[PDB]
RNA sequence: GUGAACAGCCUCUAGUUGAUAGAAUAAUGUAGAUAAGGGAAGUCGGCAAAAUAGAUCCGUAACUUCGGGAUAAGGAUUGGC
RNA sequence: UUCAAAUGAGAACUUUGAAGACUGAAGUGGGGAAAGGUUCCACGUCAACAGCAGUUGGACGUGGGUUAGUCGAUCCUAAGA
């Protein structure tokens, strides 16, 4: 309603969703594809210097490094720590598709979660080495 | 350094008018005087005694008449006597409890 | 009754502002008799006129 | 008829939508109208301590509810046109909510 | 009772705009003293005796001025310009009698 | 001005002494046609112009 | 006190509380605001508003009287403990 | 801006008290220079004036009040006369 919220979260100024970013980080192939992008003229930094967590392009590697050293990036990293909150959570909290939601939570805790954590560890150490 | 200081309070006017208890006042001082930041730490430092008219505090470790007045006003407030009884200094380190000015009813 | 002069004289005698002087609203006739600084001093001595304390500006938060 | 009662006044719905500089003065006028309604007395006198309670949070911070003690007493002066008047006092309580009208015994 | 005491203290105090008057400069009444001490549950025998002594000490004894001048007033013609005895009156000093 | 000249103060003294209504006994004289002071001055109405 | 600050905002000493009032809350005004989707299609003309703004760091073109242009432009950030 | 009392024929506007606010030390504070000339202060007091009111007033009526070897003028010279 207020002008600040309206002009920041207007639909035409929307940002990528956290479950989508979680899926981007879960698989190694997505990580490598987002790390190594073709030279695009219309992205900042020619499509390079892309932070996957924030889904954000930086103009330069020094800009990406100063961004990684920041409370904003750490806030996003903390947000991407848990279950990505699909519609299945709301359905289960209503008491509907409970077995489906529980199976999804079990899969996150067993397979998809630790693989995402290992990919994030490898990505962070690669960024430390190259920056 | 740690010279013994003596402070005395005269409670005779409220005691004789029957609105004060010197023993309770002394017990409140014993239980609430702080030494190095804690209550109940009066070991061989502060001694509080009374005989029904005069309450005597003997201290060797960080005590002042301003602190004594502060504690007395707290006790009077707790007993709802703060609106009627005040703590006055007569000579240096001797004090008394005195009523405020009251007009006769007529 | 008009006690404007007595209020001004009380402020001058006590040495504070006019904002700091209390005239007893029950003793209006006695205060109205007092046309000199000497009578004002007598009223201050017996308590018909009282000096108020300063409004507190604490520095605990500072 | 000399009488004393305790009432609760809902100032919230009486001050709904009033300009901020006028809220507490309108509260004074509303309480006078309330006492007139409950006691039939056009002469209503508010205690200065009640006025303090109204104005306690400034010009626009009037409480939603107030507990009043209203006394209908006799006018002793011969010059007055009304033989009865109402004196409104504040009742300082833990909360002004959930209290009903009561008759205060006179001794 | 604690909530009521908070409410009464809030209605009493106005410390942001001015300081509270000093009790040592104020004076109060024995009726309020008696009712408050009775609420506290003390015995009011000694205080009542002190008040009885004070009331007996404050006696009213009339004098000759009370007999003579008590209901009278004036005893001097009120001036038309509020002047003292030897103060000139520029406007009226030339007209001796009140009819003129 | 606070620091004024003696000539100015002398004129001010004359003006002060002239500032008055009629004496009442002037009205009571035979054939009196003077009924008010038609040259009365006030500090906020007509300036003296030195 | 905040803060670079005789800024703005709040407070102590001191000083005021003056300026016709009361009740209602139609239109039209004067002063101030917010608005989905679009984004100058409005208009003689982006008039008016909006957007920008402090500080720290990265970085900064043509042209030039070599002194400038420059806070060019463009980016990262900012609480509390 | 509000409440009670007092005064008064009469009080939104006078006085005291009770409150709520404001100037916020580049003041709505405390003094002066030019100018004014009694406006200062007390007592009395409301016809007219204070674009409402008035018991109040810088209004109306009658008085009181300005004390210097050391503060100034006075003396010196300036542009000039
Ligand atoms: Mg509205
Ligand atoms: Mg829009
Ligand atoms: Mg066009
Ligand atoms: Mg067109
Ligand atoms: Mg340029
Ligand atoms: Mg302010
Ligand atoms: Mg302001
Ligand atoms: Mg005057
Ligand atoms: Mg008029
Ligand atoms: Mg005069
Ligand atoms: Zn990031």
């Amino acid at each position: 309603m207020g002008r600040y919220s309206v002009k920041r979260y207007k639909t035409k100024r929307r940002t990528r969703d956290l479950d989508l970013i979680y899926n981007d980080l879960s698989t190694k192939e997505s990580v490598q594809k987002l790390l190594n992008q073709p030279l695009d003229e219309t992205k900042p930094g020619l499509g390079q210097h892309y932070c996957i967590h924030c889904a954000k392009y930086m103009e330069t590697a020094i800009a990406l490094k100063t961004h990684l050293k920041g409370k904003v990036h750490k806030r996003r990293v903390k947000e991407l720590r848990g279950v990505p909150y699909t519609q299945e959570v709301s359905d289960a909290a209503a008491g509907y598709n409970l077995n489906k939601f529980l199976n999804r939570v079990q899969e996150i805790t067993q397979s998809v979660g630790p693989e995402k954590e290992s990919n994030e560890a490898l990505l962070k150490e690669h960024l430390d080495s190259t920056l | 350094q740690k010279i013994a200081k003596t402070f005395t309070v005269d409670v005779s006017s409220p005691t004789e008018n029957g609105v004060f208890d010197p023993a309770s006042y002394a017990k409140y001082l014993i239980d609430h005087i702080k030494v190095e930041g804690a209550v109940g730490n009066l070991g061989n430092a502060v001694t509080v005694t009374e005989d029904g008219t005069v309450v005597t505090v003997v201290s060797t470790a960080k005590f002042s008449g301003k602190y004594l007045k502060y504690l007395t006003k707290k006790y009077l407030k707790k007993n709802q006597l703060r609106d009627w009884i005040r703590f006055v200094s007569t000579k240096t380190n001797e004090y008394r409890l005195a009523f405020y000015q009251v007009t006769p009813e007529e | 009754a008009n006690l404007r002069t007595q209020k001004r004289l009380a402020a001058s005698v006590v040495g504070v502002g006019k904002r700091k002087v209390w005239l007893d609203p029950n003793e209006t006739s006695e205060i109205a008799q007092a046309n000199s600084r000497n009578a004002i001093r007598k009223l201050v001595k017996n308590g018909t006129i009282v000096k108020k304390a300063v409004t507190v500006h604490s520095k605990s938060r500072t | 008829d000399v009488v004393t009662r305790e009432y609760t006044i809902n100032l919230h719905k009486r001050l709904h939508g009033v300009s901020f500089k006028k809220r507490a003065p309108r509260a004074v006028k509303e309480i006078k109208k309330f006492a007139k309604l409950h006691m039939g007395t056009d002469d209503v006198r508010l205690a200065p301590e009640l006025n303090q309670a109204i104005w306690k949070r400034g010009v626009k911070g009037v409480e939603y509810r107030l507990r009043l003690r209203i006394s209908r007493k006799r006018n002793e002066e011969e010059d007055a046109k009304n033989p009865l008047f109402s004196y409104v006092e504040p009742v300082l309580v833990a909360s002004a909510k959930g209290l009903q009208t009561v008759v205060v015994e006179e001794d | 009772r604690q909530k009521t005491m908070i409410a009464e203290a809030r209605n009493r105090k106005s410390l942001k705009n001015k300081a509270i008057m000093p009790r040592s400069k104020l004076t109060k009444s024995f009726g309020k003293m008696e009712e408050h001490m009775s609420t506290l549950g003390h015995d009011m025998s000694a205080l009542q005796d002190k008040q009885n002594r004070a009331a007996r000490k404050n006696r009213y004894v009339e004098r000759g001025s009370d007999v003579v001048f008590g209901d009278q007033d004036a005893l001097t013609a009120s001036t038309e310009n509020g002047v003292k005895l030897r103060q000139t009156d520029r406007l009226l000093d030339g007209v001796a009698d009140g009819s003129m | 001005a606070a620091q004024k000249s003696f000539r100015i103060k002398q004129k001010m003294a004359k003006a002060k002494k002239q500032n008055r209504p009629l004496p009442q006994w002037i009205r009571l004289r035979t054939n009196n046609t003077i009924r008010y002071n038609a040259k009365r001055r006030n500090w906020r109405r007509t300036k003296m112009n030195i």
